[PDB]
RNA sequence: UCGAAGGUGGGAUCGGCGAUUGGGACGAAGUCGUAACAAGGUAGCCGUACCGGAAGGUGCGGCUGGAUC
RNA sequence: ACUGCAGGGGAGACUGGAAUUCCUGGUGUAGCGGUGGAAUGCGCAGAUAUCAGGAGGAACACCGGUGGCGAAGGCGGGUCUCUGGGCAGUAACUGACGCUGAGGAGCGAAAGCGUGGGGAGCGAACAGGAUUAGAUACCCUGGUAGUCCACGCCGUAAACG
RNA sequence: CAGCUUGUUGGUGGGGUGACGGCCUACCAAGGCGACGACGGGUAGCCGGCCUGAGAGGGUGUCCGGCCACACUGGGACUGA
RNA sequence: CUCGAUGUCGGCUCGUCGCAUCCUGGGGCUGGAGCAGGUCCCAAGGGUUGGGCUGUUCGCCCAUUAAAGCGGCACGCGAGC
RNA sequence: AAAUUCCUUGUCGGGUAAGUUCCGACCUGCACGAAUGGCGUAACGACUUCUCAACUGUCUCAACCAUAGACUCGGCGAAAUUGCACUACGAGUAAAGAUGCUCGUUACGCGCGGCAGGACGAAAAGACCCCGGGACCUUCACUACAACUUGGUAUUGAUGUGCAUCUAACCUCGAACCCUGAAUCGGGUUUAGGGACAGUGCCUGGCGGGUAGUUUAACUGGGGCGGU
RNA sequence: GCCAGGCCAGUCCGCCCAGGGUGAGUCGGGACCUAAGGCGAGGCCGACAGGCGUAGUCGAUGGACAACGGGUUGAUAUUCCCGUACCCGUGUGUGGGCGAGCGAAGGGGUGACGCAGGAAGGUAGCCGUACCAGUCAGUGGUAACACUGGGGCAAGCCGGUAGGGAGAGCGAUAGGCAAAUCCGUCGCUCACUAAUCCUGAGAGGUGACGCAUAGCCGGUUGAGGCGAAUUCGGUGAUCCUCUGCUGCCAAGAAAAGCCUCUAGCGAGCACACACACGGCCCGUACCCCAAACCGACACAGGUGGUCAGGUAGAGCAUACCAAGGCGUACGAGAUAACUAUGGUUAAGGAACUCGGCAAAAUGCCCCCGUAACUUCGGGAGAAGGGGGACCGGAAUAUCGUGAACACCCUUGCGGUGGGAGCGGGAUCCGGUCGCAGAAACCAGUGAGGAGCGACUGUUUACUAAAAACACAGGUCCGUGCGAAGUCGCAAGACGAUGUAUACGGACUGACGCCUGCCCGGUGCUGGAAGGUUAAGAGG
RNA sequence: GCGGAGUGAUCUACCCAUGGCCAGGGUGAAGCGCGGGUAAGACCGCGUGGAGGCCCGAACCCACUUAGGUUGAAGACUGAG
RNA sequence: GCUGUGAAUCCGCCGGGACCACCCGGUAAGCCUAAAUACUCCUCGAUGACCGAUAGCGGAUUAGUACCGUGAGGGAAUGGU
């Protein structure tokens, strides 16, 4: 599913990109497209808060149904398998037996023309959306929601899956792709099965300009900065930074999360 | 920037820029303008 | 026009020497161990991998050209 | 060709239980572990032990054999799907179409290599403990690669009867 | 030493030779050789014979005799059967 | 002395001066037979090479030469490079 | 023997007639070394470095030509600088390098084109150095503070046995509805959760070059180092 | 006008003085639309100041939107005039038709979009040419189609070519906030191998019985008046078909507008033609690789976009020219040194020098041929060679491009052949000339060995372009989601309309082989048995 | 130099939205076809195709070297590369 | 002033420089209140052992003008028959 470039230059020798053979339709569907315009990292004060973003390809957002609440029992068709540039999984149009144009993430083994159902009844299928108290354990799963309603947030990127660890009282229990075990309400919705496109992390960007055209900017290390610009700055010739390793901002490398975090009750066991 | 030199004159982002309502919608630019006033500035 | 010799050039190929360096063989009554031959003192060998002054050690699989019931 | 036959022959998917390890909790207290003897180590912050639940990986006890199958290497938890070979019988068919095979091609234990997963236990390297004159070992305590999976590469074994 | 061959393989019309012949030439087609070893590298004059051996073989090619090649090294014509 | 500035090494260019003389010139002594030298004295008129290495000065080396002198002049000379 | 080797032009070999540079090694690494990566590496380089061919005025060693200036004439017409001035040289002397002082020597007055030795020429109140001040930078200098974090207490309640449960405070960027005609704002209502927790106030410990203000002696045959 | 200014002078002038001059329904803007962003009712947040932001409203560099050709002034012209158009709106008549018709809330569709690359059909332009009109240049020749000039014309409208675009209906309808006959989804019949409809470059007609033009007669050489021919080829776009087609991944505005639906409005309407009218505001002069802009200057600098012909040339290089500009503002002399910019140089050829710095050299097209090494792409234009001009012949169809008179067939911008003239390229053979055939201008030096950095890139504007930075790749750490991180006192925002194959931070820096030992110190992570301890409580 | 309050991104740094521009040569990736090869493939040869922080080279953007300028034509330029 | 806790209504409460007793003084947690005080952009009227055009206002004069700066800002010179 990766197909590499022959090094016909030294841009492209070790590069490789994916074949698209999922793909159909190159083009999105315009009712369902909004407009999307570059930041360049800078938040409401038109400040730098995220660096090293900017240029990058002009983009187009696609609206994906990580609800998927308004539609149980009426069926879905996988019109369409599509590009997407703004997530790394491609994405599935489905057309709704009531007429209805919707995008989801494409699962594996959603190919086009097959049939997707939404809520308690739906089959254990790719692409079904059911609350995880119909979904049984043990089973991969993604797109789940982490508040009833609240919308798909988990296990969305190429790839990634959530399996189902159990279901005890209320809340099921299961592993994040990080490795996380969480608790979330049982009647937190997930569609059933892996993120498509698993295969997109194997991709080698050849050139410096390719990740430019994906958006990401320069990233310039602490160690050959000045001191006022960074804590690891100054030096006569290359060092270490002269001190244990921290942020621009002087932070030490450590545990970020907030220990009192609200969420630490259905936190089970954090990641390895 | 061989040969080009700082103030590439263009009316329009003069007077955005520095213009009388700019000037005016903040304390600080409407302090400039009384200012010119009470110094006695033609131009405010 | 063809033409030997000659000239120019880049290759091919066969040799010599070469600071330095590597192993081999044969030598002596040298130094460090004792790896194999007995269950050789941890059975030994094969391939492979890693490690170790050195023989060697260890892992994985295999063999009996070893054992045990 | 037809009728039968035996089989761990192969591949894929799903799946079962014991056991080890770890986690959560219950009990419970000062040992556990290990050895030729110890120590390193684990525990007293609650270990070992014991009960329940759960996670995960690997291998499939009893059947099991001296046996069966496969060209060899090798092959067994179960089920399903696909699939190769072999043996017997009838004499229906072809009518020497056979044998071998330089080169060549494919397959080819384990180790190893690449990429991506996985990682219980074991375990090269490594580290400590012990032994010892020394101990780069054998023994102990840990333990990384690896062992497992997918796909390639490697193409070697006392690949032996 | 696994790819060698372009006048190379063949044909036509010519030329040329004592004579056939790519021997040479104009044109046309794209063939010829090779694992039975092409092409290449090394070595070597070959033979009846001589030495040895029971023979088959092995070594060798000196006297004699036969054949070939050469004549300081390399290239070319002349006369003349 | 100079900090309300006296530009630092080497090279180049141009020099100029001293003699403690490298050559050429004149001599004494010699452990000067001759050829060559050694040493000292007098002598500054002229001459006193081109390269390799090094930023170099210096130095070593190559090839020469009658000889390949030593020093000063803001370690002469950047309002000359 | 290195972008690292002081000794050092180490030593051996190669390249040159001759090579402190270069290449290959030696290992005696002053002071290499594995992601401040180690060792290699095809391709790439207006990078650094060494060699060869070609080529040439780079050079031996210069010559000539044209043009723009320079020069002359006419027109216009600045500048830095400037204590003066009918502003020699030598040997001296002197704040120790003299146009200006001494003793001599030399020199008719004035222009023009050139040169650049001096006027310690001009230019910038020396960047070096030291002293005083400052700035910014650093940190296990000092003292603070932000941020982060701890507990108490208020917000903050009920029931049982700190623990658990509850819901009503409070919280929700979960959902729906209404203001709303246009609203991914906001508010309200309902619901679904969380929940006396969190957040916040006051008090409090910690942490804190992230930030800030500062200090960091003097003597000294310059300062530093050493010593005092 | 000339006393300042203009680097001199000045009668001149972008200087001084006065007067004059800029004409739009269609051009560029507004009255239309929105992007980024700005402001922002209420609002949320914040001691105050204020921050942010919803509705909304602005905001072109983009979307939509109706005009062309010629003439004229001293100065404006797609603006004035002429000729011919087109767009929006208004009123009045006539004719016949329908009692439908309008629907702009909202829905839906469209609008609507990237990069790269052609090909084909064309066109502009250009080069010739039929034809037309002028000239006879006292030089050796040259009286005619030799030479010179011409060999033109739009928007609009009509017809509709090549090429492209499409299945057509019927029914249901849980979606598009209400509705929908629209859209979406689903279902069924016909045909498909076909016809039909739409769009439709170019070409044709008309515009044009007009305008323009070479030129001619007379002419303060002003102004007039007249005014020919205009055909057929070649070549050929940076333009059109083409918002197409193909390929690719990095996946490529919005809104209005337009169409359609219904909600709604509706007793009157739509439509045709004729006439008569209304079309607003702002800009419009002049300068624009500049003497009028940014550089204090009439300053060797900078300044976005459009057009941009000929010959040679691959070319928008270059050389010389066209159209069109200009000689641009100190001059005149003069063989000084010297400086600068160029040029040439015997013999030698890096001996120069820190260093081949500078210069010289190489240089083009085609054909041969091309090493180590390699990551198999490269290295490579490796290196190193050969040919190159003109004339003639091959050469009537040599060849390949484009495709006319006159013959044949489903009646057409149609087809089969046919080959004229017009251009292009290559070869071979022969000859000719020079010192030289790449002709001038233009236009790679090459090879070998190290170091560093893999590479393209970036950097100290104004002494450093590198070995520095970045980079693809690697690893570690953080982050479970208004995440972590960051900006903010907060609200809020970015992160991200992302969700661990993601995001942030750190170090390393393609790729290959690898990355050993140390957890003592200091950090970071986890743990909580005990010691220490603040406020609080206590007293 | 320190503080308070303001002014500046018409230069420059980065980013955002929306436009524009890049003569002419050259190389020849994927893909796609045909053929060979075997059973089928691999794979190979031809075409086609026109990729690439690809090559040469104008505009354009830079600023490596050098000479000139250095009271400049210019407070950073010019010539040649 | 903020945080917590949190009264009492005269046989109360507050002050008298920790605090206690006595004594003295006063009635917080509501508001209003002239005059004497401060100031002069501006209007009249005077004044000066004040200035007299480089002074006096920056400004006798185009004066916050010209000019400089993107901007905030800076900011002249010039009188006499
Ligand atoms: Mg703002
Ligand atoms: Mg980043
Ligand atoms: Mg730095
Ligand atoms: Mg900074
Ligand atoms: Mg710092
Ligand atoms: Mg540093
Ligand atoms: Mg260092
Ligand atoms: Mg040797
Ligand atoms: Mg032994
Ligand atoms: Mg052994
Ligand atoms: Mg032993
Ligand atoms: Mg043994
Ligand atoms: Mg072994
Ligand atoms: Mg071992
Ligand atoms: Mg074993
Ligand atoms: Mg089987
Ligand atoms: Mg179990
Ligand atoms: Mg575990
Ligand atoms: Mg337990
Ligand atoms: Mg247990
Ligand atoms: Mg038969
Ligand atoms: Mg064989
Ligand atoms: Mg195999
Ligand atoms: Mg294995
Ligand atoms: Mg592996
Ligand atoms: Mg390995
Ligand atoms: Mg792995
Ligand atoms: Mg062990
Ligand atoms: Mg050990
Ligand atoms: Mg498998
Ligand atoms: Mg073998
Ligand atoms: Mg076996
Ligand atoms: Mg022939
Ligand atoms: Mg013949
Ligand atoms: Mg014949
Ligand atoms: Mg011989
Ligand atoms: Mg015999
Ligand atoms: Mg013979
Ligand atoms: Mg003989
Ligand atoms: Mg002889
Ligand atoms: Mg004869
Ligand atoms: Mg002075
Ligand atoms: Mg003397
Ligand atoms: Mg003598
Ligand atoms: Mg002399
Ligand atoms: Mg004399
Ligand atoms: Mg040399
Ligand atoms: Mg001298
Ligand atoms: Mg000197
Ligand atoms: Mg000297
Ligand atoms: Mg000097
Ligand atoms: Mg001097
Ligand atoms: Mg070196
Ligand atoms: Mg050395
Ligand atoms: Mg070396
Ligand atoms: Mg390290
Ligand atoms: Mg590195
Ligand atoms: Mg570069
Ligand atoms: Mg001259
Ligand atoms: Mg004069
Ligand atoms: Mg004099
Ligand atoms: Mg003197
Ligand atoms: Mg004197
Ligand atoms: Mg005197
Ligand atoms: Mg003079
Ligand atoms: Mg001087
Ligand atoms: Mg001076
Ligand atoms: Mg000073
Ligand atoms: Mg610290
Ligand atoms: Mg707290
Ligand atoms: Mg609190
Ligand atoms: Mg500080
Ligand atoms: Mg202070
Ligand atoms: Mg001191
Ligand atoms: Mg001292
Ligand atoms: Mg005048
Ligand atoms: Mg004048
Ligand atoms: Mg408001
Ligand atoms: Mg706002
Ligand atoms: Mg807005
Ligand atoms: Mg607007
Ligand atoms: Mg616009
Ligand atoms: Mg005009
Ligand atoms: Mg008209
Ligand atoms: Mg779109
Ligand atoms: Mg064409
Ligand atoms: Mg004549
Ligand atoms: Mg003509
Ligand atoms: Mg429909
Ligand atoms: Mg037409
Ligand atoms: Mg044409
Ligand atoms: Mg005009
Ligand atoms: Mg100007
Ligand atoms: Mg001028
Ligand atoms: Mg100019
Ligand atoms: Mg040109
Ligand atoms: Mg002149
Ligand atoms: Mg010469
Ligand atoms: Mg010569
Ligand atoms: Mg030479
Ligand atoms: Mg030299
Ligand atoms: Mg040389
Ligand atoms: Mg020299
Ligand atoms: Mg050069
Ligand atoms: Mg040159
Ligand atoms: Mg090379
Ligand atoms: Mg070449
Ligand atoms: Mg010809
Ligand atoms: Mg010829
Ligand atoms: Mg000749
Ligand atoms: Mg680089
Ligand atoms: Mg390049
Ligand atoms: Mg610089
Ligand atoms: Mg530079
Ligand atoms: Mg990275
Ligand atoms: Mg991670
Ligand atoms: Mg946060
Ligand atoms: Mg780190
Ligand atoms: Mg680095
Ligand atoms: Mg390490
Ligand atoms: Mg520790
Ligand atoms: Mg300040
Ligand atoms: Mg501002
Ligand atoms: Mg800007
Ligand atoms: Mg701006
Ligand atoms: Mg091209
Ligand atoms: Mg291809
Ligand atoms: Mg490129
Ligand atoms: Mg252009
Ligand atoms: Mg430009
Ligand atoms: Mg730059
Ligand atoms: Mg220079
Ligand atoms: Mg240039
Ligand atoms: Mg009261
Ligand atoms: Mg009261
Ligand atoms: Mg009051
Ligand atoms: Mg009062
Ligand atoms: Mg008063
Ligand atoms: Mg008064
Ligand atoms: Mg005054
Ligand atoms: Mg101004």
């Amino acid at each position: 599913a990766i197909r590499k470039y022959k090094p016909t230059t030294p841009g492209r020798r070790g590069a490789s990109v994916s074949d698209f053979a999922e793909i159909t339709r190159s083009t999105p569907e315009k009712s369902l497209v909004r407009p999307l315009h570059g930041r360049g990292g800078r938040n409401a004060h038109g400040r730098i808060t995220t660096r090293h973003k900017g240029g990058g390809h002009k983009r187009a957002y696609r609206m994906i149904d990580f609800r998927r609440n308004d539609k149980d029992g009426v069926n879905a068709k996988v019109a369409h398998i599509e590009y997407d540039p703004n997530r790394t999984a491609r994405i599935a149009l489905l057309h709704y037996l009531d007429g209805e144009k919707r995008y989801i993430i494409a699962p594996n083994g959603l190919s086009q023309g097959d049939v997707v159902e939404s809520g308690a009844n739906a089959d254990i299928k790719p692409g079904n959306n059911l609350p995880l108290r119909n979904i049984p354990a043990g089973t991969l799963i993604h797109a789940v929601e982490l508040r009833p309603g609240g919308g798909a947030k988990l296990a969305r990127s190429a790839g990634s899956s959530i399996q189902l660890l159990g279901k005890e009282a209320s809340y099921a229990s299961l592993r994040m792709p990080s490795g996380e075990i969480r608790r979330v309400d049982v009647r937190c919705r997930a569609t059933v099965g892996e993120v498509g496109n698993a295969e997109q992390a194997n991709i080698n960007w050849g050139k410096a300009g390719r990740m430019r055209w994906k958006g990401k900017r320069p990233s310039v290390r602490g160690v050959v900065m000045n001191p006022v610009d960074h804590p690891h700055g100054g030096g006569e010739g290359k060092t270490s930074g002269g001190r244990h390793p921290v942020s621009p901002w002087g932070k030490p490398e450590g545990r970020t999360r907030n220990a009192n975090k609200s969420s630490n009750k259905f936190i089970v066991r954090r990641r390895r | 920037t061989k040969g080009k030199r700082t103030f590439q004159p263009n009316n329009r982002r003069r007077a955005r820029v520095h213009g009388f309502r700019l000037r005016m919608r903040t304390r600080a630019g409407r302090s400039i303008v009384s200012s010119r006033r009470r110094k006695g500035r033609r131009t405010l």
